[PDB]
């Protein structure tokens, strides 16, 4: 194992998250024990992942971590349990991963982070009910918005527009952001007001289109240009997790659920492949730069499962 | 001073978190018992068999510090109230398993939030663990000032913030918690956490808070304004809501993180303190009712009962009360003997019902100043303050005064009285049977004699209460009714209540009563306009009297005789509570019955809605002839 890297990796496994180059990002928290604290991992290998000795970097941090994002190709955005924002900076041999701020601006536990289009802006989250907007350069929030009144699940930047964001809550919205308006949040969904919505992700083609996966494993296809909902499946047993789409031209999008099990599907919503590998909560789903076949998957587990999708 | 806790959503290491929050200076911490995020799964396989530990261990902590020190929390994930089946199951299971923790640990209180309408299945949940083992425990119910509904930025473009008043809409979250605590059945282990925002709403929504169990407030640190030198501050506003809840000794819970991170956590402790400090100090009264807030007592029954040694002592101890009473004697003498008879007319003065001789000294006092002569006679039915007037009348008062160990409806007196003076009067001036008591006297006073005190006058004022209400209920004994509590009267230094309306007048008595046919027994309908949304849980009851003139003693509180703690107010309870709105009226009746061996109220409120009519036949409640 490397220098400052801890000797023991957190059982909860929050994030997977793979680099351009092919580099495997890894969240972790101690949810139960003694101590409830997280670390950030780096894995150039991924299939020696989540074994600690056969890692390139890793990090303890404070708190546990709720979320994670790659900020450029050595950036680590981290949503804290400790009401911060964190970003952390890998080496120049990235053979570390160095805290550059810990932002304390969040009353409750951060539980979302999005890096918007160019790379220079963030948004985040919390179950303080608060969307923060971040400059990351300066570290320093740009503007903090309470439009919500319930806690936020969700927050997910757009693909090309660093004005353009998502967010969902336990409020029952699902609200479009544009911070060129005065009024910036616009509340868009179905006719009826369902079930919560629980996850979101932006078409990467289609800047017009979103899906969304509420608490009653439902994942639903919507334009926001039509403001109507067209397609919808039952999926998941259990609340949709996470929506993470595939890099092809025609992308496959891959659903997370706390039924413990993964499911990928077409562009009509139905189910191309199902792993119940897992026998945890699964918690982050990516997809490998390099084999685009290749998606991987962390749960409660601490399996780092990496699945081949037909 | 203040008892503070620190409100903390992640706690890495427990020893140093906890260690961090003393240094700070809190008193205790309210922490989660689980991890927030670690979401539990009791029915489907295979998230159901997640290897443990499912927390943190018991050892980590001595029994005193979590006894003490620790204040646990819900997780924000259990919803028992959730449309989706699934998640209203495992939220069940999951609020039984934390609660059943907590009570394990032995933890004082335990927080559970009201952050929308219905927590029906919330509270059923609570009250079945309230029901499964009888234990002591606190549940601190987080409830905010304002919906976080009605508190959002108006940024969204399609949905705007309502900006029409909504008088009963502005109110909705104590409607959150009054279906919370009925559907509980005002368990006395749930009070409220009032969590206080930046915006404060109208005064008639934070006045809706009154008469409830608030054991404690919470601050977020982002409502503090910074002040010039950058140190954490409130708006005058915010300080005036505090002082309200200084008086209720409330605990305050510092919530967020420090947004004034050029200072510490303990600076907006010691703005707290500083606020604590700086308010106004308990003045004679404040001092006198310290422990007796909101204590029920059974009123005196002076003449069915001998009262005590350290009874009369407590009563000796109200330097203006007995002020008056000279003042009332020294203005009489005045006006009854002309200063060319102050040697030839030496005044017969009766002090009915002398106790220790208070007011027989006050007499002789009274006597000496106006420069008039007096012969005192001391009637004392109680044979054992009687020993003490005899003592006093060989070693200090001598042949002036005479001791009379009778009844004064009783005693043939040799001579007729020119003053009758005494002080039989109780909370709700006749409620020990002063009209009686001075009715079969009368027949002893001069044809032209003056009774002091002169005429007396009882007040009502309907309370809202649910303290007062649920201290009543809990007056529960074997043996007799099960509902007697609420068909009596209780002296209490009324404390944690709303005022309705404004105290009317209830029954008067007027001495000597030169009535032909002299009735003590009354009837009075009472007309009270509530001006907010409540609930009637009583009636207090005050007094104000007439010793001689404008010679006056009041206990009402818009007349109070400066610095007089005699007499805490009388509350008169109702077996149910009433909904009263806005705009409607509370109509009373209040009896006063008698028998030949016993005097007793009856009490019925005919709007906005009906009562039973309490104490019939004095059932529940009779004062001894
Ligand atoms: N609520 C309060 N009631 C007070 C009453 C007091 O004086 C009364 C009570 C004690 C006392 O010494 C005396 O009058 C006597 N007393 C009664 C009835 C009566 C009879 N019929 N004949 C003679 N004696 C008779 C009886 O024994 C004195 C102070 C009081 C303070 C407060 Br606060
Ligand atoms: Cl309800
Ligand atoms: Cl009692
Ligand atoms: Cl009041």
């Amino acid at each position: 194992l490397p220098p400052n890297a801890p000797a023991c990796m957190e059982r909860q496994l929050e994030a997977a998250r793979y680099r351009s180059d092919g580099a495997l990002l890894l969240g972790a928290s101690s949810l139960s024990g003694r101590c409830w604290a997280g670390s950030l991992w780096l894995f150039k290998d991924p299939c020696a992942a989540p074994n600690e000795g056969f890692c390139s970097a890793g990090v303890q941090t404070e708190a546990g971590v709720a979320d994670l994002t790659w900020v450029g190709e050595r950036g680590i955005l981290v949503a804290s349990d400790s009401g911060a924002v964190e970003l952390w900076e890998l080496d120049e041999n990235e053979t570390l991963i160095v805290s550059k701020f810990c932002k304390y601006e969040h009353d409750d536990i951060v539980s979302t982070v999005s890096v918007l289009s160019s790379g220079t802006q963030a948004v985040s989250g919390s179950k303080d009910i608060c969307i923060k907007v971040w400059d990351l350069a300066q570290q320093v929030v740009l503007s903090s918005y309470r439009a919500h009144a319930a806690q936020v699940t969700c927050v997910a930047a757009s693909p090309h527009k660093d004005s353009v964001f998502l967010s969902c809550s336990e409020d029952n919205r699902i609200l479009l952001w544009d911070t060129r308006c005065p009024k910036p949040a616009s509340q868009i969904g179905c006719s009826a007001p369902g079930y919560l919505p629980t996850s979101l992700a932006w078409h990467p083609q289609q800047s017009e289109v979103f899906v969304f996966g509420d608490e009653n494993g439902t994942v639903s296809l919507v334009d926001t240009k039509s403001t109507s909902c067209v397609l919808s499946s039952a999926v998941h047993s259990q609340c949709v997790t996470g929506l993470v789409f595939s890099p092809h031209s025609v992308p496959f999008l891959a659903s997370l659920s706390e039924d413990c099990s993964l499911a990928v599907l077409d562009s009509s919503l139905s189910e191309l492949f199902r792993s119940q590998a897992h026998r945890d909560f699964v918690r982050d789903a990516t997809w490998s730069p390099l084999n685009h076949s290749l998606l991987t998957t962390v749960g409660w587990d601490h399996q780092v499962v990496h699945h081949v999708v037909p | 001073r203040v008892s503070s806790g620190r409100d903390l959503n992640c706690v890495p290491e427990i020893a140093d978190t906890l260690g961090a929050v003393a240094k700070q200076g809190f008193d205790f911490l309210c922490m989660p018992v689980f991890h927030p995020r670690f979401k539990r799964e009791f029915i489907q396989e295979p998230a159901k068999n997640r290897p443990g530990p499912q927390t943190r261990s018991d050892l980590l902590l001595s029994g005193r510090d979590w006894n003490t020190l620790i204040v646990g929390k819900l997780s924000p994930w259990i919803r028992p109230d959730s449309k989706v089946e699934k998640i209203r199951r495992n939220s069940e299971a999951a609020m039984l398993q934390e609660l059943n923790f907590g009570a394990y640990l032995g933890l004082p209180a335990f927080l559970l939030p009201l952050n929308q309408e219905d927590n029906t299945n919330l509270a059923r949940v609570l009250t079945n663990h309230i029901h499964t083992g009888h234990h002591s425990s606190m549940f601190w119910m987080r409830v905010p000032l304002v919906a976080p509904e009605d508190l959002r930025d108006d940024i969204i473009e399609n949905a705007p913030t309502t900006h029409t008043e909504e008088y009963s809409g502005e109110e909705k979250t104590w409607m959150w918690w009054h279906n919370f605590r009925t559907l509980c059945d005002y368990s006395k282990r749930i009070a409220v956490a009032l969590e206080i925002g930046a915006d404060l709403p109208s005064n008639h929504v934070i006045d809706r808070w009154l008469g409830e169990p608030i054991k404690a407030a919470i601050l977020p640190t982002s409502i503090f304004l910074t002040n010039k030198k950058g140190f954490p501050v409130l708006s005058k506003m915010h300080q005036r809501l505090i002082f309200r809840l200084l008086k209720l000794e409330v605990q305050f819970i510092i919530t967020g993180t420090n947004h004034h991170s050029e200072k510490e956590f303990c600076s907006y402790l010691q703005y707290l303190e500083y606020l604590s400090q700086n308010r106004p100090p308990p003045n004679a009264y404040e001092l006198f009712a310290k422990g007796y807030e909101d204590y029920l007592q059974s009123p005196l029954q002076p003449l069915m009962d001998n009262l005590e040694s350290q009874t009369y002592e407590v009563f000796e101890k109200d330097p203006i009360k007995y002020s008056q009473y000279q003042q009332a004697i020294y203005k009489c003498l005045l006006d009854r003997v002309p200063e060319e008879e102050k040697d030839t007319n030496v005044q017969v003065l009766m002090v009915l019902g002398a106790g220790r001789g208070p007011l027989v000294n006050a007499s002789l006092r009274a006597a000496k100043q106006a420069d008039r002569r007096i012969k005192l006679y001391a009637v004392e039915k109680n044979p054992n303050a009687v020993v003490t007037l005899e003592n006093w009348q060989f070693e200090e008062w001598g042949s002036q005064v005479t001791v009379v160990s009778s009844d004064m409806r009783e005693w043939v007196a040799p001579e007729k009285a020119d003053i009758i003076v005494s002080e039989l009067l109780g909370s709700f001036a006749d409620n020990e049977l002063s009209p009686e008591c001075l009715d079969g006297a009368q027949h002893f006073l001069k044809d032209d004699g003056v009774s002091i005190p002169g005429e007396y006058t009882s007040f009502l004022a309907p309370i809202s209460s649910s303290k007062l209400y649920n201290e009543v209920r809990a007056c529960r004994e074997k043996d007799r009714d099960p509902e007697a509590q609420f068909e009596m009267p209780y002296v209490v230094r009324l404390h944690n209540f709303h005022q309705l309306s404004a105290p009317q007048p209830c029954f008067t008595f007027s001495h000597p009563n030169r009535d032909p046919m002299i009735d003590n027994n009354r009837y009075c309908t009472l007309e009270f306009p509530v001006e907010v949304n409540t609930v009637l849980h009583g009636f207090a009851g005050y007094f104000e009297t007439v010793l001689y003139q404008d010679i006056t003693l009041s206990i009402r509180p818009e007349t109070h005789s400066p610095g007089m703690f005699s007499w805490f107010p009388i509350l008169f309870p109702i077996k149910q509570p009433i909904t009263v709105r806005e705009g409607q009226t509370i109509c009373v009746r209040f009896w006063r019955c008698s028998n030949s061996k016993k005097v007793w109220y009856e009490w019925a409120v005919t709007a906005p809605v009906c009562s039973a009519i309490h104490n019939p036949t004095g059932r529940s409640y009779t004062i001894g002839l």
